[PDB]
């Protein structure tokens, strides 16, 4: 429960159109910056009795796991061994931080106790942590708008406005699923929430829940979940969850057993028997109709939120924003490409996009045409008999 | 192969006529061929046949 | 004469003191200090020596500690998985662009 | 392209923080603590 | 010190050229692709060629 | 002579990319032969 942490985010000049207003932004940016910078090195460069006492503390220091504390001075730990041992307790320490399971500190030599480390996270959990702040906010979502609409009540509301429900007793969804073909943006509904989500983001990839040790995985679980309890109130994105989500069977392997049970624990985890903080779940899938109701149940995923291949209005959005920071002919009319009902993603469209830059490109030439266009999407696109109906 | 991974996707047909013809020079360039071999015809007398 | 002995006392001096163990760092914690797991055994905190900056001691490097006194004294090559450190070309192959055609 | 590289500067100066260790407040601590140092290193629990 | 380092290939056969009877085809196809690579690869600069490393036998049962 | 500690001095305000403008526009607005000769005394110190 330490509290949120999110991510350090730095302004976004508006202009996005190269424009001495963004370079006069920018440097702005640079200045202010700079300032920092030198605020830092100047304080900081121009500008005992505790010294000794930490000498004296082991300077390489190890660590165990505490296990039933005795006395008020003389307490068990562990060892990477499995070993243990009734070690002594210093003066040094906090106290009253010391718990089962505690991850504690311990002298080279004497072993006693010498620190807590309440600070331990597996690594396998803080490089999936989220720092950076990608850029990527609610302005290139073409369309999507119910998508996120809906999105939004479920993650920013109960944090920019826990009025409203609290006003009506109501509490606020705990789970959304994102679903849908290859390319829609369900991605992109994550990045952006990551981007205003003044709370910690936590990546979560499904085949990253799959541990080589007998148990490892619903222990994995366990710890993702914790920090994200413990560490903020968060979100907790598992892209490609049909990575561990497939429906249980009876099976008989050992893997597949493994990996029902680490589905077993995030269940727990998500509704288990005593209860779950702020912590919003985010969960993506290309196939919804191979996963397992335990978690596809409206407890522990409270909203689906389908992602069909945009309409004509949403490719026509599309275009508009992958096409903005592009120099384009006045003999482009992108209506043609919208006029066709052919399957076009998201990533369809930008695709065509970058495509079309590179033919215009060979062509000789920086600036986008018509036939150029049309040439992008035949060489892009990859993929009911003739007169069975009608 | 959604064009955000994979963007594009490029064929490698079998070769076609007188690119038989540049497979069979660079193939037969470390090569001792008599004054009187053609190519050519050997390239035609392989249809639809892969490097 | 005089250079080439000198060279090899000092390689036997220099040979003759003790290893450092190898270990991955789980995370940089204070200037001078590291947590870094050691393997096989568990993990201890170090005490950095004053010859490599704390900011190159990033999480997941390989970090050698004196086999005396437990002192972080380089940055190792970090790597991990030799079933796929053995992946990078070393070779470039031989083929060339003028061995292709149609 | 140096805005970048002052961000990556910057995150070098600062960006590593002296964590928990459980080190006490003061009033409640001890000195001449070498008794313990002194006597210690028990291993039981090993011990049945 | 480098420790100089075992499956296969250390049981020697004992079937010999003088044991198999006839197939002269097979045993001269299975030679140029087999063993002249390994003996004479002069005669394979000679030509300008790559030795046919990979054959494949056809055949009845036994 | 004694070393003048030198008061501990910081680094310069750096560009901000408007720093030489503003003092540039601050500008424009305000427009023994040594002798051959010792004469030691008695006791001379005569390296
Ligand atoms: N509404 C949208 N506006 C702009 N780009 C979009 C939109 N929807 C999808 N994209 C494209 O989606 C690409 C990222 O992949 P996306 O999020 O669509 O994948 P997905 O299939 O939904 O999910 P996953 O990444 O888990 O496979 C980005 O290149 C972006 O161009
Ligand atoms: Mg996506």
């Amino acid at each position: 429960t330490k509290g949120p942490d999110a991510a350090s985010k730095l302004p976004l000049v508006t202009p996005h159109t190269q424009c001495r207003l963004k370079l006069l932004k920018l440097e702005r940016i640079k200045d202010y910056l700079l300032m920092e910078e030198e605020f830092i090195r100047n304080q900081e460069q121009m500008k005992e009795e505790r010294s000794k006492v930490d000498d004296l503390r082991g300077t390489p220091m190890s660590v165990g796991t505490l296990e039933e504390i005795i006395d008020d001075n003389h307490a068990i730990v562990s060892t990477s061994v499995g070993s243990e041992h009734y070690v002594s307790i210093l003066s040094f320490v906090d106290k009253d931080l010391l718990e089962p399971g505690c991850s504690v500190l311990l002298n080279h030599k004497v072993h006693a106790v010498i620190g807590v480390l309440m600070d331990d996270t597996d690594p396998l959990v803080t490089v999936m942590k989220v720092e950076k702040a990608p850029q990527e906010t609610y302005a290139d979502i073409g369309g999507l708008d119910n998508q996120i609409q809906e999105i939004k009540e479920s993650v920013e509301l109960p944090l920019t406005h826990p009025e409203y429900y609290e006003e009506m007793g109501i509490k606020p969804p705990k789970g959304v699923i994102l679903y849908g073909p290859p390319g829609t943006g369900k991605t992109l509904l994550a990045k952006a929430v990551a981007n205003q989500t003044s709370a910690t983001f936590l990546r979560v990839v499904g085949s990253e829940l799959i541990q080589k040790y007998l148990g490892d995985g619903p222990k994995l679980v366990r710890e993702l979940f914790r920090v994200a309890e413990e560490h903020a109130p968060s979100i907790v994105f598992i892209d490609e969850i049909d990575a561990i989500g497939t429906k249980r069977y009876d099976s008989n392997s050992g893997g597949e057993r493994e990996i029902q049970r680490t589905m077993l624990e995030l269940l727990n985890q998500l509704d288990g028997f005593d209860s779950r903080g702020d912590v919003k779940v985010i969960m993506a899938t290309n196939r919804i109709e191979t996963l397992d109701p335990a978690l596809i149940r409206p407890g522990r995923i409270d909203r689906k939120i389908e992602f069909p291949l945009p309409d004509e209005k949403t490719k026509k959005r599309i275009f508009q924003i992958h096409t903005s920071r592009m120099t384009l002919a006045d003999d482009v009319t992108l209506d043609d490409l919208i006029m066709a009902k052919d399957d076009l993603s998201g990533a369809d469209i930008k695709a065509i996009c970058t495509e079309a830059g590179l033919m215009a490109l060979r062509e000789r030439r920086m600036k986008v045409t018509n036939e150029d266009f049309k040439k992008s999407k035949e060489n892009v696109l990859y993929k009911t008999p003739e007169g069975l109906y009608l | 192969l959604r064009p955000g991974r994979i963007d594009r996707k490029i064929e490698f047909p079998p070769p076609n006529e007188e690119a038989r013809l540049d497979i069979l020079k660079i193939h037969s360039r470390k090569m001792n061929l008599t004054r009187g071999i053609n190519l050519r015809k050997i390239a035609e007398l392989m249809p639809g046949a892969s490097g | 004469l005089n250079a080439k002995v000198r060279l090899l006392r000092e390689e036997l001096q220099l040979l003759q003191e003790q290893g450092s163990y190898v270990g991955e760092v789980v995370r940089a914690m204070d200037k001078k200090k590291v947590l870094v797991k050691v393997h096989p055994e568990g993990k201890f905190v170090v005490d950095v020596d004053k010859n490599i900056d704390i900011n190159d001691v990033t999480p997941n490097c390989r970090v050698a500690l004196r086999n005396d006194s437990y002192t972080l004294h380089k940055i190792l090559p970090n790597k991990v998985d030799p079933l796929v450190s053995l992946m990078m070309v070393e070779k470039v192959p031989d083929s060339t662009y003028e061995m292709i055609g149609g | 392209d140096d805005i970048q590289q002052l961000l990556k500067k910057i995150n070098e100066l600062t960006g590593i923080k002296e964590s928990d260790t459980g080190l006490a407040p003061p009033a409640l601590w001890d000195l001449a603590a070498d008794k313990q140092t002194l006597q210690s290193e028990q291993p039981l629990q090993v011990a049945r | 010190d480098v420790l100089p380092p075992m499956l296969t290939s250390d049981q020697k056969p004992d079937v010999m050229y003088a044991d198999i009877g006839g197939m002269d085809i097979q045993k001269q196809e299975v030679r140029e692709a087999v063993e002249l690579p390994l003996t004479h690869f002069e005669l394979y600069k000679q030509i300008g060629i790559d030795p046919p490393r990979g054959v494949l036998m056809y055949g009845p049962p036994g | 002579e004694v070393p003048k500690e030198k008061e501990k001095e910081k680094v310069s305000t750096a560009v901000l990319s408007i720093t030489a403008k503003a003092k540039k526009k601050e500008k424009e607005k305000e427009k023994e032969p040594e002798p051959n000769f010792q004469l030691l005394d008695n006791p001379a110190r005569v390296m």
